[PDB]
């Protein structure tokens, strides 16, 4: 999913923790890039 | 005209304030409290949390969570709650007209710094922000340029050596043993005298006991024998419900884990051995200057026996023709913040900020090319 | 029987067996484990120390020490334990009726060789023993006489050039950067992804990760850009407790320290530059023969990108009218032992042993007048 | 003022000062240091490069490079840095109003002298400059006219014989074996006792050890037997980090390479054999005068056993009816500079300068038609 920006959950395993962190950073960067592209 | 903000988000406490001052304005515990699952109190119509002093005051009906574990931000929504609380409720300021200085421990994940930049620029949007290493700020507050900083807080204990402004990252040492582990060990060893502290509300009581009554012995075995002989080392503490407890050797057995980690089952070495190993991993021509400049910072370094014990241990490990000097100022609990206030007040630093235009143009990766 | 023994005691592994064979009989890790926790169940064949595979299998409750650090024996009781284990428990032989061949890295202290001779003649008393250089054995196993051997193991990385059976000791190069340093660097850089490996039992896990998933990039910057672009270089590893981790650029950043030592703070040059410098310190008329005969040996040469990278770098450094050939056989992890089996089987070697009568007459100093 | 400058740029040290004096004003090491670690403290007057004593004092965080190797200038930007430092920072003088005298070893490339002339006339533009041979200056300082000069410094060792002011260029000998090679050999042979010096900062430590504790034996085999017998020749040295090392036979094995070059793999002969061969290549009627006038100059001649050893060896090689006299004055480390001060003060030398008009008319090639 490319839409969710915040996920409130304390993970236990570092693997999924980092996967989640990268997913959220990715989605926020999609936000950043579309804010940059729409700037004419 | 715009005043800069200095915020230090450690594992246990948040120290936030304005640049150019002497002491932080807002010092509050870095906890988020959520409703208990016991249906005792349901009448409190809040949103979904309490943060900081409000969570600590109402802790009898709350579950308390630390957003940061071992110097790493594990939950980011709770971190957003902490930053919102320290911007709007504690400092009583609007973030859009103040640059912000943040701190980070060495050998942390890069993603942590990237998400700090992203949150500060997209949710609490600042004109500029800058992330700095904590030990460099401690050395800034100490007034000198060469030295090895032992920074011990609530989640991590790290040694960083710096010589003439150059850091040596291959000799940076990190030990996951700090104040919270000592709190847990004190909770474990108070069961020997019949006192049972289990819940997270009692963990703060045990933390208060540790902050008020514990100290570091110069010789551990002699002080254990002295405690076993006479009741001169015993102190009394009054609980919030009026009960009075007495503790003896537990005053000095608790911080001794910093020098003997095997008390809690860790295979690592003590802080003195770690400091000596950090000194031995550097070049031979700078070790003498590191020996005379051992700088202590952090709240875990506030026990009133730790400088003399560290000096004795390091002098035992180092050659006898060396001057070992431990530098323990009285205000070392807030040295990182003091260094941040020093750093944010320099006229030569104002061109090193990361403006919003640069973040828009480059993204959340300019924090590696701009911040050390 | 008088069938000579060949024993190779490296920094990380012990390869022991009988002369005249093709592969070593006993290959086991060179570690000694000692318990760190409290024992509660009586008997059950509990040992006060564990050696080899038994220590590796039970490593979750043991502290593991390496008797050899950077090719130098630091603890001698543990070394006696390793030799007793490899004589009586693994090879199942009685040492008093078998001559022994041992190996040593170049530019080691003399005291190490002297005490090896003293222990082999006074505690595990052999009719004869001989100490040999590892690179000479590697050239023996390769079948040729002229060549420059790059031997990289767990503690040392040394270049020795030999032309027509004559060695040039002034061009022998030694770098204290090998597999264990790469293991430590991998432990340091896995903290960037949030994984914390601290204890010595987890060092073996990181070593296993390095042996299974790491490789050497042909171009470092292009592969870093490719890793930064897409997640095609990422691999997953299953931990002993069932956890799954994913690693990306750390697969090739770890062995790149062999070509860029400044990643761990060392001022030295890479292995290609060291090899080229060793070639340039020899006479001009033999460099061409050294160019075509680069021989790789040791377990650190087992990454599946290292021969092509070494060929590219040396061809970049050497003049364009030269044929640079890297010789990387599939069985190069045990080349030293193979050479020892070759050397101990020659009829022209039987007069070069150091008998017990000679050791009695001369003492523990004939190992310098007899062996190199 | 027009008071001529005398500058001696050797392989290891720079000796600069004013003509007509007795001792050089500025004696500093010929090194350029550049930082190798990460800078973390902003401002504080950090420089990208350090030259001379400042580089030697801060060598723990710097990589040190020598601009001159074996008497040949290999890097010219660093040489420009050295000359700028010795003109503006050490001597505190403006170069445009002072003629300059520079030195060069025999049998050097012509391009070195041409580029020295070009740099002195186009970047630090002087009214006049002159390049001289070092051994002629050494004979000038000794006060006599006839003699054979053995000048050994940090990069080269050359013998020049002169009879009644006439030089014999066909008997000039040059050997690329000097103090830096002895430093490298000492670094190699200190690994036998377990000491590991690798980085360029530790090379200066080894150089200091060599300058303080090494000496030349009168008989090598007898002193080796004496060292093997008793520990009376062992001396202790304290390292910068407080460690104490002990050395025995390494005190005299290191300078013995000057008499037995095969210790470092060179096919050449020793300095005594080279001096005798230089004497035998001259005419028969001047050899007696060369025998009585052996003049030693340079810092490599400062070992406290070298004159007696040279006298013994040359007397062994020469016929028994000859008086062999070695002239080793106490101030022979700066004899070249003293000779330059003598040469630049003569009234008969002022017409031998190379003026700017001559350089403009002829280019950077008149230095071969004017100077030797
Ligand atoms: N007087 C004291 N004695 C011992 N420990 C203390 C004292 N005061 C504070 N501490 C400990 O210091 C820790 C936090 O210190 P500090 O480094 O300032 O915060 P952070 O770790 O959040 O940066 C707390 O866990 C607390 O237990
Ligand atoms: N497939 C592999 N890829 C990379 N490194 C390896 C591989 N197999 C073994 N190694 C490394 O080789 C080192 C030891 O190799 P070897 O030279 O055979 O032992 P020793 O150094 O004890 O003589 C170990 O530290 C291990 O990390
Ligand atoms: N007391 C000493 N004993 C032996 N060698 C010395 C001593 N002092 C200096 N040296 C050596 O002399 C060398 C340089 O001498 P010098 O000729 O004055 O400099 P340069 O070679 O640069 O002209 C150095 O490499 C140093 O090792
Ligand atoms: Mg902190
Ligand atoms: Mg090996
Ligand atoms: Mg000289």
């Amino acid at each position: 999913n490319a839409t969710l920006l915040k996920f409130g959950y304390h993970f236990t395993q570092q693997g999924p923790r980092l996967r989640a962190s990268n997913a959220m950073m990715n989605n926020n960067d999609l936000v950043r890039k579309r804010r940059l592209a729409d700037l004419t | 005209e715009t005043t800069a903000l200095v915020c230090d988000n450690g594992s246990g406490l948040v120290k936030a304030g304005f640049a150019g001052d002497d002491a932080p304005r807002a010092v509050f515990p870095s906890i988020v409290g959520r409703p208990r699952h016991q249906g005792v109190m349901v009448g409190m119509g809040q949103k979904d949390s309490y943060v900081g002093d409000e969570a600590q005051s109402k802790r009898g009906i709350l579950t308390l969570k630390y957003p940061i574990e071992h110097g790493i931000i594990t939950n980011w929504d709770d971190m957003e709650k902490i930053w919102h609380h320290t911007f709007y409720n504690e400092l009583r300021v609007a973030p859009e007209e103040h640059p912000t200085l943040l701190t980070e421990a060495p050998l942390n994940p890069k993603a942590n710094r990237e998400k700090m930049t992203q949150i500060m620029f997209e949710t609490f949007n600042v004109p500029a922000m800058y992330v700095a290493i904590q030990a460099v700020l401690s050395l800034y507050a100490s007034g000198r340029t060469t030295g090895i900083v032992l920074d011990s807080g609530d989640g991590v204990t790290h040694n960083v050596p710096i010589y003439e402004g150059y850091a040596l990252p291959h000799a940076i040492m990190r030990l996951d043993l700090a104040g919270r582990d000592l709190t847990d060990y004190l909770m474990k060893i108070l069961t020997e005298r019949g006192y049972s502290f289990v819940t997270t509300a009692e963990r703060e009581i045990v933390r208060d006991i540790k902050e008020k009554l514990c100290y570091v012995a110069l010789d551990f075995e002699n002080e254990m024998a002295t405690a076993a002989s006479s009741s001169s080392l015993e102190k009394s503490y009054e609980l919030p419900d009026g009960q009075v407890i007495t503790i003896g050797n537990e005053r000095f057995r608790c911080p001794e884990t910093l020098f003997q980690p095997s008390f809690i089952g860790m295979e690592s070495a003590g802080i003195h051995e770690t400091t000596y190993n950090s000194i031995m991993k550097c070049d031979i021509d700078i070790r003498k200057d590191l020996y005379a400049n051992n700088v202590m910072s952090g709240g875990t370094t506030m026990y009133p026996g730790i400088a003399d014990r560290m000096q004795k241990e390091i002098t035992a490990l180092a050659p006898s023709t060396m001057k070992i000097k431990i530098i323990a100022p009285p205000e070392r609990k807030y040295s990182v913040w003091i260094g941040g206030s020093i750093l944010a007040s320099l006229s030569t630093f104002q061109q090193m900020w990361i403006t919003k235009q640069e973040y828009d143009e480059a993204g959340p990766s300019i924090v590696h090319r701009k911040c050390f």
